[PDB]
């Protein structure tokens, strides 16, 4: 199926007494794999299959790198605030990563945000930065003048990131590549007099990606469907639902298996 | 941009030594390497930013600190002869990306159990062969620097009180006067070639200058022969007809 | 632009009075990152509560899961109390007993 | 483990072209650097490659093939000043540099008018000291090392008399042995037949 690896950074200027100034967390798919912040000042594993398969040297090396990245992030956020003439607490964020799709193709992405909004977005295919405004445009011109760094980022997204992901996928395969099929039921109830709500509910499934819809016999999708979020149930599995009201049938697809419930 | 000090030092085994390194380019990452014959640069310690340091490939016997962005001192608490090496400090705007390294000069350190094998060179100048002059209308002078230890000298030529570079070739490395000995002393040769007529002008003064890097004045000396301090040793010749 | 937290309260398994279960509070889509979450039973704070580390979404917002083991009854009311800079006072979100 | 390999030494002729190879075996790859280091000097940055291709900077080009795991540094129109060591360095999966042991590039001058000879020089100051100068031979001549531990032979050295556009090879030999003469001095070397002995 589709898998992804990504690393986030978050920088907060003038943080409250409890909030750290800098946090970095990595993910494989929906699973945290690594964590670092300005208080621990240590990069640590966040999944046992990460801890068990990477030697201490890995954590020690990336700890040193993160301590450097933390300082840069603080300085970059200060410069951004100055450009915008902003005072008080603001945020700066980075996301880098890649996906390996089932069909074999890959994606890579590298993006920055300021105060939780898109700021700069890297296009690895064109080797250029998209800027949302003139401040980002200022930063863009600096970065685009550095040809080697752009090439390095492209190479990391397309080759290194993908190799890390495959490696991590193998480490956590018993978790990441398992399948737990959904438990699906359809509930019926007259709500407001004259209107019967139909809920198609799924739970107990992994991976979280699931497709759910309602169809009217025979096969036409209709029409004002309400979708429930895919939510973690706490035991590593997920739950979700879709509802309509009024021959209907709920259709569920999960991990290559299709399910139909006639109402 | 980036500077190292001292660039030469001889040290008795067991003594404490600190190599200084400063850069004013506001680089966040700094590195200490040792370079040894036959090997690639080997990282000793590094620092990606102020307030942290990390161990390289050969950290034992060395330590570092990084309180400040500008400085990255390398300390040998108790130096050992195998820490005889050339030490290079380098910086980079950021660690781990495409930004290149900028290297200091850097520092030749010799660690000896016994300072008594330290010897300044003797220097002599050998006048052009009249057979060469006759055969080629050119005149080659030869400078020999001999008997020195360790092997750190800098040879230059001075004509009429000004350094010259044209017509000069100096051996890149000294040779061992006693090839089988671990502590062989060294010899170095150089040549300065001029036109016959220039050599034949008796008012032309030729000087071979050899800078020796030896003991400092904190180093202890008790022997009879003169303390083998850092010094210049020269020999000279005048043009003849 | 600050984004107030979406707050969803739900059991791990379909709920039934008198059957052991887990009460979840999923707090998501908020920005900036500072946030306070508590699970309540009849308006009083529950002390044995698990929670995930702060998590990052691709749309730059953040999310968190709080949970505790519980046995639902008809009498007991459960809820999730959240505070965030977008809120003047802490928001108390009641568990629907449904599902 | 991880490995970066480059030849110890290369020799090419002035005016010509040389290609210095660097092959690498690493877990991952984040780029390859070339540095130049003149003898007794600090290394200086020349080039960086991370994607496939050839990048030109003056007479120097640096090539990378990621699938074949090698780079080369290409020097065109060689000059004597290009004599130096060239260091290859690869950034691995954890962004650490792994350094090759370096390639010493030796460059043979083009000798227009060879006039091989062995001259005797005497000390300007006293005292029966004498040095032997083997000079003006063509660059294909190699100077072999001394067989006697009290006899010293220098490697060949190229001097450049700039104003006269004249370069020449030479090597020096000396000794304090009683039987040392300049006629024997370079006996362990294959010296040209027409070498002039005064
Ligand atoms: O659809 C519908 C079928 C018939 C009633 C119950 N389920």
């Amino acid at each position: 199926r589709t898998h992804s690896l990504r690393y986030f950074r978050l920088g907060v200027s003038d943080p409250i007494h409890g909030v750290p100034e800098f946090i970095s967390v990595g993910y494989v798919d929906s699973h945290p794999i690594t964590t670092y912040d300005s208080v621990t000042r240590q990069k640590e594993p966040r999944a046992p299959w990460m801890a068990e398969n990477l030697a201490p040297d890995h954590w020690e090396r990336y700890t040193q790198l993160l301590r450097g990245w933390q300082q840069m992030f603080k300085v970059e956020l200060k410069r951004l605030q100055r450009h915008y003439n902003h005072s008080g607490s603001h945020t700066y964020q980075r996301m880098i990563g890649c996906e390996l799709l089932e069909d074999g193709s890959t994606t890579g992405f590298l993006q920055y945000a300021y105060d939780g909004q898109d700021f700069l977005i890297f296009n690895k295919d064109t080797l250029s930065w998209l800027a949302v405004d003139n401040v980002a445009h200022t930063i863009k011109q600096a970065w685009e003048a550095n040809q080697h760094e752009l090439l390095y980022q492209k190479n990391w997204l397309e080759e290194e990131c993908i190799a890390w992901l495959k490696r991590f996928l193998e480490y956590g395969k018993d978790t990441l590549q398992r399948t737990e099929p959904p438990l699906v039921r359809v509930n019926r109830k007259e709500t407001f007099p004259g209107v019967t709500a139909l809920f198609c509910k799924a739970h107990g499934f992994y991976p979280p990606e699931i497709y759910m819809t309602w169809m009217k016999n025979g096969e036409e999708i209709v029409q004002e469907i309400d979708y429930g979020d895919i939510l973690p149930s706490g035991d590593g599995t997920y739950q979700a639902w879709a509802s309509i009201e009024l021959l209907y049938s709920c259709h569920v697809e999960h991990s290559g298996v299709h399910m139909v419930l006639q109402v | 941009g980036i500077t190292q000090a001292p660039t030469s030092q001889i040290l008795a085994a067991g003594r404490r030594m600190t190599l200084r390194c400063t850069q004013d380019m506001r680089h966040n990452a700094m590195y200490w390497y040792r370079q040894d014959l036959g090997l690639g640069l080997r990282l000793i310690h590094y620092s990606n930013t102020a307030g942290t340091t990390g161990k390289g490939e050969v950290p034992d016997g060395y330590s570092v600190s990084r309180a400040n962005t500008d400085d990255f001192p390398l300390t040998l608490a108790s130096a050992v002869p195998s820490q005889t090496s050339v030490y290079f400090c380098a910086s980079s705007e950021a660690g781990g990306n495409t930004g290149e390294l900028f290297f200091g000069e850097g520092s030749r350190l010799t660690v000896l159990e016994d300072l008594k094998n330290v010897f300044p060179p003797e220097v002599a100048v050998f006048e052009p062969s009249e057979a060469e002059i006759s055969h080629t209308q050119k005149a080659t002078l030869v400078c020999l620097a001999t008997g020195f230890y360790p092997d750190h000298v800098e040879l230059s030529w001075w004509v009429n009180g000004k350094e010259v570079h044209s017509g000069v070739c100096t051996d890149p490395q000294p040779l061992k006067e006693q090839p089988a000995l671990n502590d062989s002393r060294y010899a170095l040769s150089s040549r300065l070639r001029v036109s016959a007529t220039f050599w034949q002008n008796p008012r032309n003064h030729f000087r071979c200058q050899v800078q020796f890097y030896g003991l400092s004045e904190n180093d202890e000396w008790t022997q009879d022969r003169a303390k083998p301090v850092t010094q210049i040793v020269s020999a000279e010749a005048w043009g003849r007809a | 632009i600050q984004r107030t937290p979406k707050i969803q309260v739900y059991s791990r398994h379909p709920a039934e009075n008198g059957k052991s279960n887990f009460l979840n509070c999923y707090v998501s889509g908020f920005h900036p990152s500072d946030i306070e979450v508590d699970l309540l039973k009849n308006g009083e704070r529950i002390e044995k509560v698990e929670h995930s580390d702060l998590s990052f979404s691709k749309d730059w917002s953040f999310y968190l899961l709080y949970y505790t083991e519980f046995t639902p009854t008809e009498k007991d009311e459960y809820a999730c109390r959240v505070n965030h800079v977008t809120l003047s006072q802490p928001k108390i979100v009641k568990w629907d007993r449904d599902m | 483990g991880q490995n970066i390999d480059q030849p110890t030494e290369m020799t090419a002729t002035e005016g010509a072209i040389v290609q210095i190879n660097c092959t690498y075996q690493t877990s991952g790859f984040n780029g390859l650097f070339w540095y130049q280091q003149h003898a007794g000097e600090a290394p200086t940055f020349l080039s960086y490659n991370v994607l496939d291709g050839l990048e030109e900077k003056g007479r120097f080009s640096s090539f990378l093939s990621r699938s074949k795991g090698y780079s080369y540094l290409l020097l065109k129109e060689l000059q004597m000043k290009d004599s130096a060591s060239y260091l290859c360095a690869v950034m691995d999966s954890n962004y650490q540099l792994i350094w090759g042991a370096g390639t010493k590039l030796i460059i043979k001058p083009d000798i227009q008018n060879p006039d091989p000879a062995v001259y005797q020089l005497r000390d300007s100051k006293s005292s029966d000291k004498s040095v032997c100068l083997f000079t003006d031979f063509d660059s294909q001549t190699n100077v072999s090392q001394s067989k006697d531990s009290d006899v010293y032979i220098t490697d060949k050295c190229v001097l450049d008399m700039r104003s006269m556009d004249f370069k020449s090879n030479s090597a020096v030999a000396w000794s304090n042995k009683s039987d040392f003469a300049c006629a024997n001095a370079f006996n362990n070397s294959i010296i040209p037949e027409d070498t002039f002995f005064p």
